[PDB]
């Protein structure tokens, strides 16, 4: 078939704090890990490559570096296989850069089965991360795999290769999972804390719904702003179930 | 070691500069940003909120466009709309000679700058601004740096047409700053070199760009004007003619000194 | 940072302890026998020089006699002149820790004024001065009213010795135990 | 929420089309059609107001008061102003002038609604200023208790298509919110001495500034607690829409004699 | 006292000066007094829809 | 019991098979609960696909089990509902079936239409014009 | 001073690390951690895995290597400069006798004092999983330093993408007394202030909220009248609902 | 390399200095010794 | 059940580039427009088939 690409917490993490140092202007760099493909790839992990003056192609994976990472890597246990390459760009939904997929053709002669991953930190900073995977079409694979496809039949005996779009997944373990909501010591102490000084502040706090409400029953008398009302009946309900529970 | 310091400052960034247009609210402020555009921005990480006001310049974030420090305001020392030369670069007792001159801008300069008491005590308030009229050929300007010499007081050389940039508020701008930083670096000689672009009278009564003339020109009539006063900043006005002055500055309040070279 | 490292002399620790003994009863501010109770005064560092004054000192200071204290060490080397402006100091040391144990096991803030005087052994005018000076000194605060005859200053003192320290802890762990229990309980049920 | 938060550009919301939908001028010079949220499309919608956009939403995330700033340096505002009656005594005919004209409607414009007859709402000032004219302005607003609005009016003079006019628009506005106010414009003249016969060319860039300043002016102030103040050097011809009555109705006189 | 310039009230049988206002308990009375205003509001709009 | 997704889809299946036939309310409840409030996608369209073959012999009762669940949040479950009635009201033409399944025959989502066709189809076979006009 | 902030992927390194690499109970995983520390806010912002093993004759001797540490952070350096090594790195088991004796050997190749991180990076425990401590002698000594988190802009946002009361805190309350008094009588035992002390009278007297209770009451009484008016409210718009369905009802009579 | 940014300055806690760039930005960055002072004049790119 | 169903249309709404205005210059009758936008320069464009 073709890939679905599970990357793991600190994989997307390493993928985002990488990027965004190395900006557009960019850096460049490994992916690693394995898989037993149609239907299951994983990223593990990552790394950086170290900055170089001829923004991000081919000429930019150090080879040193990298064998040297990797070695270090496999010496505490997290090396493993390139899985592909990610990097940062100026994001294109057809290609991020035109330098991201010359490098990605070099490595095509070698694997078949190697992708091309980066997120876009222009576009990240909405509040929603703008992430894209593409790799190139092979041949004798997304022919064999998914009247029949005409479409992509003429494309593939044509061009040979062209982007297509690779699926956003995430992987994690159950142990990361329980341990992150227990700091998202903090909170639990935290919320006494919050809960004492919420009732030193509830003087303006009181005063600023009274004018909410003011404001609430003239809105009503105008329209004669219904739904509002209810939002802000519900609302109020809510702080005072608050208020009382600090005391 | 410093060589491999270069590269370490290469991943220790600059951040740009804006200016606060104003405060809304804790949460959200009005910034401008020097690379043009306005933004409301809110604050982040590593500040104080003791040193914001409105109209102080403030740091802001590449990729986040937040305050992430906040920066004293500054002047900015230049060489190109205002070129400042503390002191003189010729003496007042050795031009002597030129006597009649030297002794009219000893009495109206000097002496406030040195004793504001005694203006103080009458009740009627130190000189304004200062005319030299008559020919700029003659050793005016040597008057004009010798002055400055013996007050110890700023000399600020003013090109007019520099004070014309056709950007907007860019000319509102360095009125602004020449005035503030003459408040500081009291005493000042502010000196205007050949007043009739800054200060016309119209060309024709028509425009051209003889409306930039009257941008500015409104600007000093209005600091004047205003609630600062004159009397450790002074401003002295050159022109050979007194023919492409404006009626506002011959009027008394504005100018109310003139001096001829005799 | 003498002792555990050692490299000693026989004439520096002679000097030391002798010298702490004589300090020791010149001036204090913490109290005046508990710390040397956990403060080697002859724990092994020398015993020579009559180090019986230090016990001396603890008797002295419970029957605040004046025969005591001349024969607590000699006459004129329990003088100094220092005990002159000391007594007074170290006698309300004494009195403050014996009530601070004693009172409630709680530890509250609240002292009879009259049983500050009948414990301490002072005259009703004295008393009035040495606690006028006591509050001077901190390790007290929050205001005690010199009419109400309330002395009712803040509990927040350090509390002497391991011993009586852990039975008044015992009770107290109970105490703050049960409160929290009881308040989880009825949370729990409902 | 959070999708909608800082960092934000600032636009200005120009009329709703339909519903859920509003066009904006973003500041910068594109111009974008946008929604508006369902809570914000009743009862806080106004036909132009001052907005927060947001850089890659293209959605209504706030609403702002209006004093949304330009690239011209912002204008003055001094509530008490220190002139206050410095000059007087024998500027009887100027003093009894801006009196009855300048500080009346804003303690009650009430009163001249009920004679019918229009309250000033705009004056024009002409005669020397710096010399009894501005002192007796200042003071009057000090002495009523209105903002003082310096505004500077040869500074419309930006060299770029409309920052200026968007300025205007929020001054105007913001003194209708803060009333008692004045709006003081040093020197009209300079950005409404134009065309009388074929004379005063190269003033296109104003012409947009002054369409916007004469909608705001006359379309506000029917009853008067917000003033316009006219200041000119002497004097100086204004294009013929000030100067008829429904603005600048107060012409006043500083005496020769 | 009358027009409340003076914090207190003359007790007169002792013919001694002393304090009535320990400070205001009304601080909050305003806030409260808006309130009624916007309830007795409610009550009415609410009947003329029930008929 | 296993924390992964495909084992708690196949948990699902597990109780329609086993108490297939003559419906059973404990089979029932348990689907039902699953089905609201486990948020996975996989889960709530399976869990709605196993009320189908419990409920076989009741096969009446089906458009009223998943009346809600047809104009309910998420489209995964408005497929799975599809299928209920599709194996469940299969060959007796039922004329409630039929009205549930008209709507989300054209409803955007693309796999919903989908499903809502193979769905009419199973109930309607060899049932003609005439017959029923709707056909 | 010292004020902690602690990278996510510092937490979900060691989690990962500790299986990848077959580690049981009876053998630590040791590492190392990196950053900007001689602040007042000490960041960590990486890092790496140490080699550590221990052996069989006594498991109080043991092997770290110091070469994987001098081209380490010197490959650290490389991706972003300000992101050497400071101190280190535990999983557990944890607070051994030879625990306190990795600080000697990390002095060597530290540039203050070795910050130690023991961490129960398996997720087992229950609360906090880091046991944080200031690395100092005198023995395993040990003062605790309280502090997680703090990270980047753009790691907050996919932490969110991957995850997408007084009682529970009474309980802790009570477990702590409780092992509290436990000490204590053991304390005794092997034996043959002041904070304890803040902790029973302050508290004898929703038992401090009492004292609180007489200013409580009546702004009380204020944000009961204000849920009031919304009572009302919820009624006025029950009545529109009502004649909705009194409309319909009529419309269809007529028809 | 070429292309590179240059910046025509016209100007003369720790130390905060202010470069003016011909894209018309004014930029922080410290003069603390991270940055020399001699690599300051005005007038230069 | 219509209020979640109301906010997911919504959110899909609020992620735009918005619209650009412009002034139709004139139609061409092979469907192209030639408009002048004001947000950039003079462009060829393709007619709408929903007007």
């Amino acid at each position: 078939t073709k890939e679905t690409v599970y990357i793991s917490s600190i994989a997307l993490l390493k993928m985002l704090k990488h990027g965004r140092a190395g900006v557009p202007m960019e850096v460049m760099g490994l992916m690693l890990g394995e898989f037993v493909d149609d239907y299951t790839v994983n990223v593990v992990d990552v790394f950086a490559m170290p900055q170089s003056g001829t923004g991000v192609s081919v000429e930019a994976v150090d080879d040193v570096f990298q064998a040297k990472m990797m070695d270090m890597l496999k010496q505490t246990g997290r090396d493993q296989m390139v899985v592909g390459w990610y990097h940062s760009h100026p994001g294109f939904g057809c290609w991020l850069s035109s330098v991201d997929v010359n490098t990605q053709k070099s490595f095509e002669q070698l694997n078949s089965r190697a992708v091309a991953v980066v997120v876009d930190p222009i576009q990240s900073v909405k509040g929603k991360v703008v992430i894209d995977a593409f790799r190139l079409i092979d041949t004798g694979a997304l022919i064999n795999n998914l009247l029949n496809k005409a479409n992509i039949q003429a494309l593939i005996h044509g061009l040979n290769r062209h982007y297509y779009s690779l699926n956003i997944d995430y992987h994690k373990t159950a142990k990361e999972t329980k341990m992150l909501m227990n700091l998202h010591y903090e909170e639990k102490e935290e919320s006494n804390l919050a809960a004492t000084k919420s009732m030193v502040k509830i003087a303006e706090q009181y005063s600023k719904r009274i004018e909410e409400e003011k404001e609430l029953t003239e809105e009503e008398l105008k329209t004669r702003p219904k739904k509002h009302l209810s939002e802000t009946a519900d609302e109020t309900l809510e702080n005072n179930i608050v208020s009382v529970l600090t005391a | 070691d410093k060589t491999e310091n270069d590269i370490k400052a290469l991943q220790s960034i600059g951040q740009l500069i804006g200016e606060v247009m104003k405060e809304l609210s804790e949460e959200k402020y009005i910034v401008k940003a020097s690379s043009g555009p306005r933004y409301i921005v809110g604050v982040r990480n590593s500040v104080d909120r003791s040193k914001l006001k409105k109209g102080v310049r403030v740091t802001l974030d590449i990729t986040t466009l937040t305050i992430m420090r906040i920066l004293p305001r500054e002047t900015d020392p230049l060489v190109y709309n205002m070129t400042s030369f503390e002191q003189g670069e010729i003496t007042f007792d050795g031009i002597g000679g030129l006597t009649e001159q030297i002794r009219e801008l000893r009495e109206v300069i000097e002496l406030p700058l040195k004793n504001p008491e005694i203006f103080q005590r009458v009740g009627i308030k130190p000189p304004k601004g200062v005319l030299l009229y008559g020919p700029p050929g003659t050793g005016k300007t040597l008057l004009a740096k010798a002055v400055a010499a013996t007050i110890g007081a700023n000399f600020i050389f003013s090109p007019a047409s520099g004070i014309v940039d056709k950007y907007i508020g860019e000319s509102a701008r360095i009125i602004r700053e020449m005035f503030a930083y003459a408040k500081e670096h009291e005493p000042c000689i502010i000196f205007m070199d050949e007043v009739d672009a800054i200060g016309g009278r119209r060309f024709s009564e028509g425009t051209s760009a003889d409306r930039e003339i009257q941008r500015t020109l409104m600007e000093l009539l209005t600091q004047m004007d205003g609630f600062d006063n004159l009397g450790q900043t002074k401003i002295i006005m050159a022109t050979n003619r007194p023919d492409t002055l404006d009626p506002a500055l011959l009027r008394p309040g504005r100018l109310d000194r003139k001096v001829e070279i005799p | 940072t003498l002792e555990p490292s050692t490299s000693i002399t026989l004439a520096e620790r002679q000097q030391l302890a002798y010298d702490l003994s004589i300090s020791a009863l010149l001036g204090d501010k913490i109290y005046n026998f508990g710390e040397l109770l956990h403060h080697p005064i002859m724990e092994t560092i020398v015993n020579d020089s009559n180090y019986d004054w230090l016990f001396q000192l603890l008797n002295a200071l419970t029957v605040g006699d004046f025969d005591k204290f001349d024969s607590l060490i000699k006459v004129q080397i329990s003088k100094i002149p220092i005990l002159a402006q000391h007594e007074s100091f170290l006698r309300q040391k004494i009195c403050l820790m014996t009530l601070i144990e004693t009172v409630f096991v709680k530890n509250i803030r609240m002292l009879s004024f009259e049983d500050i005087s009948k414990a301490t052994h002072l005259p009703k005018d004295n008393v009035e001065h040495l606690v006028m000076r006591a509050i001077s000194l901190g390790l007290l605060k929050g205001s005690i009213d010199q009419v109400n005859e309330l002395v009712t200053i803040s509990w927040v003192q350090p509390r002497i010795i391991s011993g009586d320290q852990i039975t008044k802890m015992k009770d107290r762990l109970v105490e703050w135990n049960d409160q929290v229990e009881k308040l989880g309980k009825k949370m729990e049920a409902r | 929420k959070r999708i909608q938060s800082v960092p934000l550009v600032i636009g200005q919301f120009l009329e709703p089309i339909d519903q859920n939908t509003g066009i904006v001028s973003s500041t910068t010079g594109m111009s974008y059609v946008v929604r508006i949220l369902s809570t914000l499309d009743r009862e806080l919608l106004k036909p132009s107001m001052s907005v927060a956009l947001h850089r890659h939403s293209n959605a209504l995330v706030d609403i702002l008061p209006p004093d949304s700033d330009s690239s011209i340096s912002v204008m003055g505002e001094n509530e008490k102003p220190d002139v206050t009656y410095a000059d007087v005594g024998g500027l009887d005919m100027q003093k009894q002038e801006i009196r009855e004209a300048v500080e009346l409607p804003l303690v009650q414009a009430d009163l001249y609604e009920q004679i019918g007859i229009d309250p000033p709402r705009g004056v024009l000032l002409y005669g020397p200023p710096g010399t009894g004219k501005t002192m007796l302005v200042k003071a009057v607003a000090n002495s009523t208790k209105a903002a003082f609005i310096r505004v500077n009016g040869s500074e419309f003079v930006h060299k770029y298509l409309g920052e200026g006019p968007r300025m205007v628009r929020d001054v105007f506005r913001l003194a209708r919110e803060n009333a008692p106010s004045i709006i003081f414009i040093d020197e009209v003249d300079s950005i409404a001495t134009k065309r009388f016969d074929a004379q005063t060319g190269s003033d296109r860039e104003v012409q947009r500034i002054l369409i916007e300043l004469l909608t705001q002016m006359d379309g506000f102030d029917q009853s008067t607690n917000v003033k316009v103040i006219m200041a000119t050097n002497r004097a100086d011809t204004l294009d013929p829409a000030l100067l008829r009555p429904g603005r600048l109705d107060r012409k006043i006189e500083f005496p020769s004699l | 006292i009358l027009d409340k310039i003076f914090y207190g009230v003359l007790d007169q049988g002792n013919g001694w000066l002393y304090v009535y206002e320990t400070p205001n308990q009304d601080a909050t009375y305003d806030s409260a007094l808006e309130l009624v205003g916007q309830l007795n509001k409610v009550v009415d709009q609410l009947f003329e829809k029930a008929s | 019991a296993s924390d992964e997704s495909l084992l708690r889809y196949g948990g699902a299946f597990t109780i329609a098979l086993a108490y297939a036939g003559t419906g059973n309310n404990s089979a029932v409840k348990r689907l039902l609960h699953v089905a609201v409030s486990d948020s996975n996608d996989d889960v709530r369209r399976a869990a709605v696909i196993a009320l189908g073959f419990v409920l076989l012999r009741d096969y009446t009762t089906v458009p009223r089990i998943v009346q809600l669940l047809s104009k309910s949040h998420n489209a995964h479950v408005r497929c799975g509902t599809a299928f209920a009635l599709g194996i469940a009201c299969a060959g007796k033409g039922l004329q409630s079936a039929i009205d549930v399944l008209d709507p989300l025959t054209k409803d955007p989502v693309d796999f919903v239409r989908q499903a809502a066709m193979i769905a009419l189809s199973m109930i309607l076979i060899q049932q003609t014009e005439k017959l029923n006009p709707q056909v | 001073h010292e004020k902690v902030t602690i990278a996510p992927l510092v937490l979900l390194s060691a989690l990962d690390h500790y299986e990848r690499t077959q580690t049981k109970e009876n053998k630590r995983c040791v590492g190392v951690i990196l950053g900007d520390a001689n602040s007042s806010t000490i960041r960590v912002t990486n890092s790496f895995a140490l080699p550590f093993e221990e052996d069989e004759k006594n498991s109080d001797v043991w092997f770290l290597d110091h070469n994987y540490i001098e081209n380490m952070n010197e490959m650290c350096k490389k991706i972003n400069a300000k992101e050497k090594l400071i101190g280190w790195y535990h999983s557990g088991p944890k607070l051994r006798a030879s625990d306190l004796k990795i600080n000697e050997l990390f002095k060597k190749y530290t540039q203050n004092n070795p910050l130690l991180l023991i961490v129960d990076v398996k997720q087992q425990g229950v609360g906090l999983p880091t046991d944080a401590y200031v690395a100092i002698e005198q023995e395993k000594t040990f003062l605790h330093l309280p502090c997680t988190i703090e990270a980047e802009e753009a790691e907050e946002i996919g932490v969110e993408h991957l995850l997408r009361i007084r009682l529970t805190n009474q309980l802790k309350s009570l477990k702590g007394l409780q092992s509290k008094l436990k000490d204590v009588v053991e304390y005794l035992d092997k034996v043959i202030h002041t904070i304890l002390g803040k902790l029973q009278d302050v508290f004898n007297l929703n038992n401090l909220q009492k004292a609180l209770t007489v200013k409580t009451n009546d702004e009380l009484m204020v944000i009961y009248i204000s849920n009031l008016v919304r009572s009302i409210i919820a009624f006025d718009d029950l009545i529109e609902n009502k004649i909705q369905n009194k409309k319909i009802q009529e419309q269809r009579v007529k028809d | 390399q070429l292309p590179y940014l240059v910046a025509n300055v016209v100007e003369v806690v720790g130390k905060a200095a202010v470069v003016k760039t011909s894209s018309r930005q004014t930029v922080f960055l410290p003069m603390v010794g991270l940055v020399d002072p001699d690599k300051l004049k005005p007038n230069d790119l | 059940n219509d209020k979640v169903r109301f906010i997911k249309d919504e959110l899909r709404l609020l992620q735009e580039p918005g619209s650009y205005v412009g002034e139709v210059i004139k139609i061409v009758s092979d469907k192209k427009v030639l408009v002048k936008v004001q947000p950039e320069g003079k462009y060829i464009v393709d007619v709408a088939k929903d007007i």
